[PDB]
RNA sequence: AGCGUGUGCCUACCCUACGCCGGCAGGCGCGGGUAACCCGUUGAACCCCAUUCGUGAUGGGGAUCGGGGAUUGCAAUUAUUCCCCAUGAACGAGGAAUUCCCAGUAAGUGCGGGUCAUAAGCUUGCGUUGAUUAAGUCCCUGCCCUUUGUACACACCGCCCG
RNA sequence: AGGAGUGGAGCCUGCGGCUUAAUUUGACUCAACACGGGAAACCUCACCCGGCCCGGACACGGACAGGAUUGACAGAUUGAU
């Protein structure tokens, strides 16, 4: 597996300011504005997570409001639970969504199916 | 820094337009009918019409002061620029400001209408 | 609740403006620094000065 | 509010009879007090408690609020922060 | 009457209570009778609580209360 | 061309000439302007003059989508906008029905203002090009006046008979 | 008598229905439907899911300086120093 012609094992020790050149345009910029204080908290907490999970299995869900937290490569694997407004719906990061954002997959509507319609 | 002349005279209208309401929900239970600002060098003169002016300055002149005092502090520009003074509306059975004033102190005092 | 409740950045768009004697945010007329609402200007027109010539 | 801020408030109420502010809680600082770091807040709520007594008399403007000193209200003042009658504040000096 | 009591008030969201021993200076202080000042815990080095004011002693690090500074 | 707007009490938030780097969206400096002093001779768009295309779902039309790049923001994923490639649908002048309008008018065509951190398919004003037909009636839809019928008058959406 | 059309098409925006945790809401012939100056990313925001705060004046009784609330590092708990 790869990603604009490199593995993931170079994206692991891929540094801070050269991995902002294999991005697209929205987070290179937000790469380049900074990454704020409440989310260096979150990387810390799936750090927390990762090195106190057993060698077999992965870690345990941890719950989460940061919707516009970019999918970094060195955040493959966690199980991150991204709110909907109701819920924290269970997300397990794949290593093939490494440029979205985490807020597109807890969707946030029911997506419709109809009824009978009535007076119109 | 100075502003631009089209600002200049539309803050003009808000100051008289803010002083004016404050002085009607203030001296409306005063026979008050109005203002008028003149502005020299030295300071602004602000002129309050009333009907019985001396009930209105409190005794000696003990009103006038805070309300002197208010009206340089909510606008800010310094002590010693502005002043304020009391004179007598001519007619008070002409101006509407005065009619509507003394209706609705007939009305709160229990009078059928 | 000191890093908190007043934190939100209101540094711009439509709730950061609000009507100078209103205090309410809506139909909000900032042209030559009026600052007041589409219905606060219309009492106190006469006021600062604008007439309604045409 | 501690003690620093509530005092501070009453000083300058004895100092010219009036105080004006602006009904912003979530202002930082109220601008004629600075250098004591008293939020509007602290003053709205100060004098809030001074209108239920009978001390002060409140009226409302556009936005701002105003506050004048009933004649009980300057012996309030005189016994909480232990001033002589022998100074005045503003009501006597012009006239 | 024109109204219902319906008992539906739950206000149970517990606040705290602040313990305090009775005069917790004689667990700050211990004086012996030749006149000895055993401070048994901590002075803050800051500017502001210093040499006044006691740090707390945990069960693994030291702890201000004006300046919550922190040692190991 | 014409009407306009432009550094803001809280209040962050702009009109921008000019040189350089960029296909471009933009990025750097560097000046002016609180304005008949600067953007600005406001070097607008249709219009006008030349080349290409040739009656076909075509080079008309641009929807819907896949990749990038750049600004605004604390935040752009349920695309904020903007730029570049690529994809290239319906649509062949519109049934019953219905709207607006009499002269610098309709219609075309851009431009400012409000909204505005970001931003106009909206509205409100302004110009520019600029007509056909009418100078009449009560047929329709309604308004009104006078005579006049009414067993109607919380008033024809009435009152009322099997 | 005409001109431009609209109603057909794509799309943009309102309004109903359906859907929903919520899809906040007023307005229904002219005299509601690009109207609320209403072009909502957050704020606006009313609506939904979760959580903090008092910004409960003043009067009275208790607790009451063997104290009343307050503020706070770390750990757990948490969306969240
Ligand atoms: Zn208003
Ligand atoms: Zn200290």
């Amino acid at each position: 597996f790869t990603y604009r012609g490199v593995d993931l094992d170079q994206l692991l020790d891929m540094s801070y300011e050269q991995l902002m050149q294999l991005y697209s345009a929205r987070q290179r910029r937000r790469l380049n504005r900074g990454l704020r204080r409440k989310q260096h908290s979150l990387l810390k907490r799936l750090r927390k997570a990762k090195k106190e999970a057993p060698p077999m299995e992965k870690p345990e869900v941890v719950k989460t409001h940061l919707r516009d937290m970019i999918i970094l490569p060195e955040m493959v694997g966690s199980m991150v639970g991204v709110y909907n407004g109701k819920t924290f719906n269970q997300v397990e990061i794949k290593p093939e969504m490494i440029g979205h954002y985490l807020g597109e997959f807890s969707i946030t509507y029911k997506p419709v199916k109809h009824g009978r319609p009535g007076i119109g | 820094v100075q502003i631009s002349k089209k600002r200049k005279f539309v803050a003009d209208g808000i100051f008289k337009a803010e002083l004016n309401e404050f002085l009607t929900r203030e001296l409306a239970e005063d026979g008050y009918s109005g203002v008028e600002v003149r502005v020299t060098p030295t300071r602004t003169e602000i002129i309050i019409l009333a009907t019985r002016t001396q009930n209105v300055l409190g005794e000696k002149g003990r009103r006038i002061r805070e309300l002197t005092a208010v009206v340089q502090k909510r606008f800010g520009f310094p002590e010693g620029s502005v002043e304020l003074y009391a004179e007598k509306v001519a007619t008070r059975g002409l101006c509407a400001i005065a009619q509507a004033e003394s209706l609705r102190y007939k009305l709160l005092g229990g009078l059928a209408v | 609740h000191q890093q908190l409740y007043w934190s939100h950045p209101r540094k711009f768009g439509q709730g950061s403006r609000s009507c100078r004697v209103c205090s309410n945010r809506h139909g909000l007329i900032r042209k030559y620094g009026l600052n007041m609402c589409r219905q606060c200007f219309r009492q106190y027109a006469k006021d600062i000065g604008f007439i309604k010539l045409d | 509010m501690p003690k620093k801020n509530r005092i501070a408030i009453y000083e300058l109420l004895f100092k010219e009879g009036v105080m004006v502010a602006k009904k912003d809680v979530h202002m930082p600082k109220h601008p004629e007090l600075a250098d004591k770091n008293v939020p509007n807040l602290h003053v709205m709520k100060a004098m809030q408690s001074l209108k239920s007594r009978g001390y002060v008399k409140e009226q409302f403007a556009w936005r701002h609020f105003y506050w004048y000193l009933t004649n009980e209200g300057i012996q309030y003042l005189r016994d909480y922060l232990h001033l002589p009658p022998e100074i005045v504040p503003a009501t006597l000096r012009r006239s | 009457k024109k109204r219902k009591k319906k008992s539906c008030t739950t206000p149970k969201k517990n606040k705290h209570k602040r313990k305090k021993v009775k005069l917790a200076v004689l667990k700050y202080y211990k004086v012996d009778e030749n006149g000895k000042i055993s401070r048994l815990r901590r002075e803050c080095p800051s500017d502001e609580c210093g040499a006044g004011v006691f740090m707390a002693s945990h069960f693994d690090r030291h702890y201000c209360g004006k300046c919550c500074l922190t040692y190991c």
